[PDB]
């Protein structure tokens, strides 16, 4: 029992770290065009998304 | 360009020429050394690395003396350092042999005193050298155009 | 006046003037800054906070080649970098609209070459503008002058 | 001389002399200081203390231009920052009150722009002061000459 809980919570703690790391580099990938020019007129959705 | 445009030093040589645009400095991932300014060098340089640079927030006194960004790019004679670069069919050539190493970063100019693209490299094609550049785009999307063979300065 | 008196840097910019007279260098506690002298940045500084000012002892080459110190006050123009002071009434004042942020620590010479006081701050009475200093005394007590609503340049 | 011989720096003083011969740059074990140059700064020096001198691989980019050196040694008068050094019975003299501390390490040249010796420290015997330098031979050796009563520079 001890084992399998281990097991979850390293699959929950991998799982989520992933998933933050992946929106993170979505947020570079999908902003860093943005922050290097004038005016960024950019739809607010993906911001919004994975600023939090 | 002579007053806003510093080199970055390394080991007694100057390895590019990194610029501050509207307000904020940019200096291409590439090349490596450390930055003459004092000021500059106390700036976090977030890395943009699919598009070989880097670029940080000039403090509140330098932002008031920056050149200036732009989106329309007729073709045409440009302004370099080592003289006229020529726009054509989205494209950006200068006579075969000029520029090289150490000149990475260096901003070509418009007529107006604005700046239109980054020289990040060169490739020699026998007649002409075609430059790997970064330009801009109507929607202020920053394409990073870089002909095949290319060779980062 | 220039040659002895010194910048004091704040991430590059001027924010106060740091004075040596008699031998002792003294700065204002309140403008926070680096002074630009590399041998002044190794000196102790020893601080009167309820005078808001530190001093400290100045190396051997430049002790003699100082402002030299006097008491004696007589009403009139004083002399100062933005031209002149009116000492009436035991009060240092200047013409509205001069002097302002930055100009903390700048010092008060006398038409002989003598330093009369050290300049802190100023307060606007809308027809002048009276400066909160700190001024001598033929006893060698060095009094805090500060006018109502005083506020540190 | 003045474009290759680089000043040796410590608490914003100058108090000896770094000499590049033969692509190599030498320092002298006495004085204790920095060197102001990036390159020269990131070389390692290999130290010899009873030579009194430490010598270091100069870079690529500067090896190409250095001081020649040679070993003949006609006597004679040989030129030197402040003048000339009379060379006469195996020593060194220059005039009494020429030269002092931190001339150290400072080359000998010749006639024909060649560094002979390079001056270690003086002596005062009176008329003159006999130089106590690091002489070269024929025979691929190297001798330092000192007189009685040296004073390292």
């Amino acid at each position: 029992t001890v084992i399998v809980l281990c097991g979850v919570a390293l699959a929950i703690l991998v799982g989520t770290a992933s998933s933050a790391a992946c929106i993170a580099k979505a947020r570079r990938d999908c902003l860093t065009p943005y922050a290097l020019a004038p005016n960024a007129t950019v739809p607010t959705a993906l911001a919004v998304l994975c600023c939090i | 360009e002579s007053d806003k445009t510093f080199p970055i030093m390394l080991n007694g040589q100057v390895n590019g020429y990194a610029c501050v645009v509207g307000g904020r400095l940019m200096k291409p991932l590439h090349v490596e050394g450390k930055i003459d300014n004092e000021q500059l060098a106390a700036v976090k340089l977030k890395k943009a690395s699919m598009y070989d640079l880097e670029y940080g927030d000039v403090p509140q006194n330098m932002k008031s003396d920056t050149l200036q960004y732009t989106s329309d790019k007729p073709p045409g004679f440009y302004n370099w350092h080592h003289g006229a670069v020529q726009y054509e069919n989205g494209r950006f050539t200068v006579p075969r042999g000029v520029g090289g190493k150490g000149d990475s970063g260096r901003p070509i100019l418009d007529n107006r005193g604005r700046v239109v693209a980054i020289v990040l490299g060169g490739a020699n094609e026998g007649t002409r050298t075609a430059l790997s550049v970064v330009t801009w785009n109507q929607k202020g999307v920053t394409i990073k155009d870089t002909p095949e063979g290319s060779e980062p300065w």
